[PDB]
RNA sequence: AUUAGCUAGUUGGUGAGGUAACGGCUCACCAAGGCGACGAUGCGUAGCCGACCUGAGAGGGUGAUCGGCCACACUGGGAC
RNA sequence: GGUACCUAACCAGAAAGCCACGGCUAACUACGUGCCAGCAGCCGCGGUAAUACGUAGGUGGCAAGCGUUGUCCGGAAUUAUUGGGCGUAAAGGGCUCGCAGGCGGUUUCUUAAGUCUGAUGUGAAAGCCCCCGGCUCAACCGGGGAGGGUCAUUGGAAACU
């Protein structure tokens, strides 16, 4: 609008989340406190491994991990692969990643991990989800 | 004046709208379509497409393309000066530059400028993303154009002294 | 303190040299006050470029310089000039 | 081979209560750097008055020298205009 | 990459032919064959880019940064960047007639030695000026690459004064565009790498 | 109140494009008739008259209409209102529709169009534009 | 501003001491001022700058390396 | 550091991959599969003919790299000074009296704070950018120049504030 309307309020700028809040906080030990680290992957323990069902139209079943970071905070993740590897306290490698169908869960776990070895014969999507090239 | 139909058109497609209606029974899917339609000498129409069909509504948007042309200017392959059109919550603006510099334009208004022959212009679709008023973005503005020798014998001055 | 002398420039392997009017206690790559020309080390010819008037106002002003820069003035006669001026 | 001029202003004072001393707002004003209208601040310092001739709301010089206690950074010139 | 099988998919005989045309203009492949479709202006202007990057099998990279090189010359843009990639000494060695194939001409190049006014150059893509003489040492004076490609007596370009057995290359004020590209029309390329 | 002398007679001269009035009236200030001089000399008014009276005076301006229906003033702009003042400096003079059009500098050697201001080589304040 | 009241060596004067140097910098005395809606005080936050990246420009983000300067040398205080 | 380098001798011999392939977006078929296994940045794909899952062939992408990831900018004119709004789409305070702040009729003299402009001083160097030269070109490096200041002093201009 007019000028000196804009001089002695300003522009409020536009303040935008993040993709992912739980990648952008990190912990350290001694200072007891919660950091600012945006760090981009972060290894995890998964503690419960349940499964359910997508939210619509799409209706089938799920992996559903539920892991525990490194900066103290309990996100449950997602897992991609074609059938999974992990059980319960193991290394969990996390990326970013958006899953618009299932409710609640914005995390995939690297197929391909420390210890998630890759899925069982794959060729096609090689550096995704963890397989070496099978014999050359 | 009315652009008279002596003369040599392209005529190149943009865009096919599937376009409904629906009656007791059911919908009933027809096809829209709009073709810019010009020489590359300075000549730029179109009309609406209206079928049952595809080619159809391709041979009716020649009529009112024949029906309605219009004339640029094309000072040094560019548009002799600056103008910002506004036609109907589409805007679109225009600038000329050097002959160097091609023709950066939008989507349909791209299949617009090269049925110009103009080769130089900048633009920037600041308005709505739609095929028809976007076309009516260019030719509103291109319709307000002005010619160097013109204005000048608008104002009863010389023309080079509106360049010196 | 105040010693006028070279300032090492270039890549790794093939240097490059300014010579710099400075004072010492700032490092080698540090800052100074007005520089003059060039050397090339790295030419097995020539050009070791020289501005060859100005420092000799600093020189009167005083500013003693290491001897592997001052040689240098001594192929372009900038000291015997100037010793001619401490002989004036 | 005359010494180099320092600060000085002119301006209006507000209040004579300090001891030999006052306050003098300078009224010079400028544009923002981002929108471009031209807005006026408040621009007020501490004043030596030697001869303790001061009013509120007089138009005086001002002229600076080495700091002659906390905050007071300037002296008398002229006295320029007086109130009512 | 095979060098002509790349070629069908542009389906022009890039380097100027009869050939890699009869029998199969169809692209490559098995929907080959299946009538193919009416592309778009990004369907265009990648195979508009890709009929002269082919040419001379610059990598991207290398695609970009000369057009940007373009930029900061004078002059008409579509066409600056035109004679920078007919300034490639790799289509320099191929426009003196001594390799059948541009891809011939980067061992022609690359280990074939070529002395460019001095010790040798084993750049593919150092950009020529006008000036510059082009010669081989005795060490691989005259092999069957260059017998061969010696008694293949094509067309000398206009910009160009080439003998055979005395070898050199030299220029005129420029290799003209009238004169260089037939097929590849020009300014799509710009109107590509300015979005 | 009226905020502004040359906004309102900047937009009396647009408002009678529309309708294509013959005549105009307007108040008539100091810069209000130099103005009117610098389209009179430059092919925008037939012509332009000034009307002595006592309440304030009153200038008249006959539009310029020399061809079939073809308005020769096509729109105009008032840029330095009254809280942004568009100073622009002899180094950027603003040349505007370029190739075309005009705009009125007021500058410290009188007021000026873009041609006097040009090469005389001295800047000030831009009060308008014109098509 | 979902921080509106904040400071008594604070703020003034005089003298004294002290500092390479001006000074509430220190102390006595005397005075009650000073700071503030142009946002004080407070709080969270962070080394700054030539510059880096991006944008067509206006701007926005970052302040790593190389160059400028300040601050710090296990944490804190003093001093030769 | 006998390192760069150059000289001669030797062999196709030492050496390519990941990503995409419904629409965005360049490129498609065959098997497997049957709301399950699985893809997914966006619209959304599979309850038996999946060009969207997985595999194979075949294309396409780019290349000693390619994808994904987290960041920041851009496209985002989607905080809009240049470069938006407010009847119903998000938005007029329920309306007033008004201090501060904001803006000013006409004519004329004057002043120069704003403004305009010169001169001088300065904003180091490296970097961006103008142009050359050097390294097998490039990258890099060098030479010269410009540019960058709501800068300060000084001298001018008087229409507008």
């Amino acid at each position: 609008p007019t000028i000196n309307q804009l001089i002695r309020k300003g522009r409020v700028s536009k303040v935008e989340n993040s993709k992912s809040p739980a990648l952008n906080k990190g912990y350290n030990s001694f200072k007891k406190e919660h950091t600012n680290v945006s760090s981009p992957q972060k290894r995890g323990v998964c503690t419960r491994v349940g499964t359910m069902t997508p939210k619509k139209p799409n209706s089938a079943l799920r992996k559903y991990a539920r892991v525990r970071l490194t900066n103290g905070i309990e996100v449950t993740a997602y897992i991609p692969g074609i059938g999974h590897n992990l059980q319960e306290h193991s290394v969990v490698l996390i990326r970013g990643g958006r899953v618009k169908d299932l409710p609640g869960v914005r995390y995939h776990i690297v197929r391909g991990a420390l210890d998630t070895a890759g899925v069982e014969n794959r060729a096609q999507g090689r550096s995704k989800y963890g397989t070496k090239k099978p014999k050359a | 004046r009315i652009d008279p139909s002596k003369l040599e058109l392209e005529e190149r497609l943009v865009t096919v709208n599937r376009v409904a209606k629906v009656v007791k029974g059911g919908r009933r899917f027809r096809f829209a379509a709009l073709v810019v339609v010009g020489d590359k000498n300075g000549h730029v129409g179109f009309g609406t497409g209206k079928a049952q069909e595809v080619p159809e509504a391709i041979r009716k948007a020649v009529e009112d393309a024949k029906k309605n042309l219009i004339e640029v200017p094309m000072v040094g392959t560019t548009i002799p000066h600056e103008i910002i059109g506004r036609f109907g919550a589409g805007n679109i603006l225009l600038k000329p530059a050097s002959e160097g510099t091609g023709v950066i334009a939008g989507g349909p208004v791209r299949a617009v400028l090269e049925l110009a022959g103009v080769a130089d212009i900048l633009s920037k679709s600041l308005g709505s993303n739609t095929p028809i008023n976007m076309i009516r973005a260019t030719l509103q503005g291109l319709s307000e154009l002005k010619r160097a020798e013109d204005v000048a014998k608008l104002r009863g001055k010389s023309v080079e002294e509106l360049l010196g | 303190a105040v010693k006028i002398r070279l300032k090492r420039m270039g890549a790794k392997k093939s240097p490059f040299y300014r010579i710099v009017v400075a004072d010492s206690r700032s490092p080698r790559d540090g800052r100074f006050i007005e520089t003059v020309g060039t050397y090339n080390p790295v030419a097995k010819p020539a050009e070791v470029k020289i501005d060859e008037e100005l420092a000799l106002k600093w020189l009167q002003t005083g500013a003693k310089p290491s001897d592997t820069v001052r040689n240098l003035f001594s192929s372009q006669g900038i000291m015997e000039k100037f010793h001619n001026a401490k002989q004036g | 081979s005359e010494r180099n001029q320092r600060k000085v202003y002119q301006g209006r004072v507000v209040s004579d209560k300090m001891d030999k001393t006052i306050t003098v707002v300078v009224e010079t004003y400028k544009k923002h750097t981002l929108y471009g209208k031209r807005v006026k601040y408040s621009k007020k310092f501490k004043a030596h008055d030697e001869n303790n001739q001061a009013k509120i709301g007089d138009i005086v010089k001002i002229m600076e020298t080495r700091p002659l206690s906390a905050t007071k950074r300037f002296r008398l010139v002229e006295v320029v205009e007086e109130a009512v | 990459g095979p060098s002509w099988k790349l070629s069908r998919r542009l389906g022009i005989s890039l380097s100027g032919t009869g050939k890699e045309l009869e029998k199969r203009p169809y692209a490559p492949g098995p929907h080959g064959p299946g009538q193919r479709k009416k592309l778009s202006e990004y369907g265009l202007q990648l195979q508009e880019k890709q009929k002269l990057r082919h040419m001379y099998g610059v990598n991207e990279r290398q695609f970009r940064t000369l057009f940007d090189k373009a930029g900061k010359l004078a002059g008409k843009h579509g066409e600056n960047f035109m004679i920078l990639l007919d300034s490639r000494l790799d289509n320099v060695v191929y426009k003196l007639g001594l390799a059948r194939t541009r891809r011939q001409a980067r061992q022609l190049v690359n280990h074939g030695h070529i002395l460019v006014d001095g010790s040798r150059v084993d750049i593919p893509s150092y950009l020529v000026k006008p000036g510059q003489t082009i010669g081989v040492r005795e060490k691989s004076r005259n092999l069957s690459i260059i017998k061969e490609s010696v008694e293949v007596n094509n067309f000398v370009p206009e910009y160009l004064t080439f003998d055979a057995e005395k070898l050199e290359g030299t220029f005129t004020r420029l290799p003209e565009r009238s004169e260089l590209a037939p097929e590849i029309n020009e300014a799509l390329i710009v109107e590509f790498y300015s979005r | 109140v009226m905020t502004d002398p040359i906004a309102d007679m900047l937009t009396r001269i647009r408002n009678a494009n529309m309708v294509r009035h013959e005549k105009l009236e307007i108040p008539a200030s100091k810069l209000k008739r130099e103005i009117a001089e610098i389209l009179k000399r430059e092919g925008f008014i037939r012509d332009v008259e000034f009307v002595e009276d006592s309440k304030q005076g009153i200038i008249r301006v006959f539009l310029k209409y020399g061809q079939n229906n073809e308005r020769v003033i096509t729109g105009l702009k008032r840029i330095s209102k009254p809280g942004l003042r568009v100073y622009a400096k002899s180094n950027e003079v603003p040349r505007v529709l370029n190739g075309l059009g005009i705009a009125i500098i007021s500058t410290s050697q009188g007021v000026l169009t873009d041609k006097e201001a040009r090469a005389k080589q001295a800047g000030g304040e831009v009060l308008a534009y014109v098509w």
